[PDB]
């Protein structure tokens, strides 16, 4: 309504160049909006209208003279200060909503994967070095009907694709019931 | 270079970790390293160094690197050099650069430690 009352440079702008300080970061450079004296029912309050945002009504005012339109501004203080709180809902509706560069490993998260009913998850081998990759069949399992199983000639070119099938099971896996 | 004024944040595994480019992106703007891999992009990383303080502010800086819980990396940041070495005031600018990178996809970007609280201040 007003903040001064009875303001006035001398020998510069007041509501433009004494004008200029909110606006740096509220970041409008006014092709000015004019509004003074607006009042329809006998009321000459100038609304020389400020602006808050870019097109806003910045407006508190009293009388045609020193008493106006510093108010204007006033809530060209505040709905920066007002609307702080939050605009999206539980994500940016962005089409760029958070990235993260999701797991890569299997076995970390399977026992989590696991609360389909919360599984044994296990995983053994006895490595053959006889021959030297002489024959590594993998036998563990997630779930409870697809028995996690791998096969390979090398140990760690073999090593998860039981626990990798582990891992990969439950999610296709129709069990959780028994059968 | 007392404790009091001479931090050791990065030990002595923090010093040489090396991770692979799939698309670096990169920027600057004065004496701050920077980079996101675009398709490694917003990955965890932990930027420590031995920095060092006086008066409660500027006495240097070492290296900076990239550190998750599971221990991948988006990219790599550091206090850079320059001629004169690392402006402070251009830290304002090199670590003011090193804020806004991967912004525009939601997630945020790393910024360089040792350059900032006294550096990229004043």
């Amino acid at each position: 309504g007003s903040h001064m009352e009875m303001a006035g440079d001398l020998s510069a702008g007041f509501f433009m160049e004494e004008l200029n300080t909110y606006r740096q970061k509220q970041g409008v450079v006014l092709k000015y909006q004019e509004l003074p004296n607006s009042g329809p029912p006998h009321d000459r309050r100038f609304t020389f209208q400020v602006i808050i945002d870019g097109r806003e009504f910045p407006e508190g005012e009293g009388r045609s003279k020193k008493e106006a339109k510093n108010a204007a501004a006033k809530l060209a203080v505040e709905i920066l200060n007002k609307e702080k709180k939050a605009v999206s809902p539980l994500l940016l509706t962005t089409t760029n909503s958070s990235e993260g560069l999701s797991m890569g490993n299997y076995i970390g998260l399977i026992n989590r994967i696991a609360q389909k009913k919360r599984l044994t998850v296990n995983y053994e081998q006895c490595a053959s070095g006889v021959h030297g990759p002489e024959g590594f069949h993998y036998k563990c399992k997630m779930g409870q009907k697809e028995y996690s199983i791998g096969t390979g000639s090398t140990k760690q070119e073999a090593k998860q694709l039981a626990a990798k099938l582990a891992y990969l099971q439950i999610l296709s896996e129709e069990t959780g019931s028994g059968c | 270079t007392p404790a009091s004024r001479y931090i050791t944040d990065m030990t002595i595994e923090e010093l040489s970790r090396d991770w692979f480019m799939l698309m670096p992106k990169q920027k600057v703007e004065g004496p701050l390293c920077i980079r996101i891999d675009q398709a490694i992009m917003d990955k965890n990383i932990m930027l420590k160094a031995n920095f060092s303080v006086i008066f409660d502010r500027l006495e240097t800086l070492i290296l900076l690197r990239a550190f998750t819980e599971e221990g991948a990396i988006v990219g790599e940041i550091s206090p850079l050099p320059s001629f004169p070495g690392h402006t402070i005031e251009d830290v304002k600018n090199a670590i003011g650069v090193l804020i806004g990178g991967l912004e525009w996809n939601d997630n945020t970007v790393r910024v360089s430690k040792t350059l900032q609280r006294f550096a990229w201040g004043s």
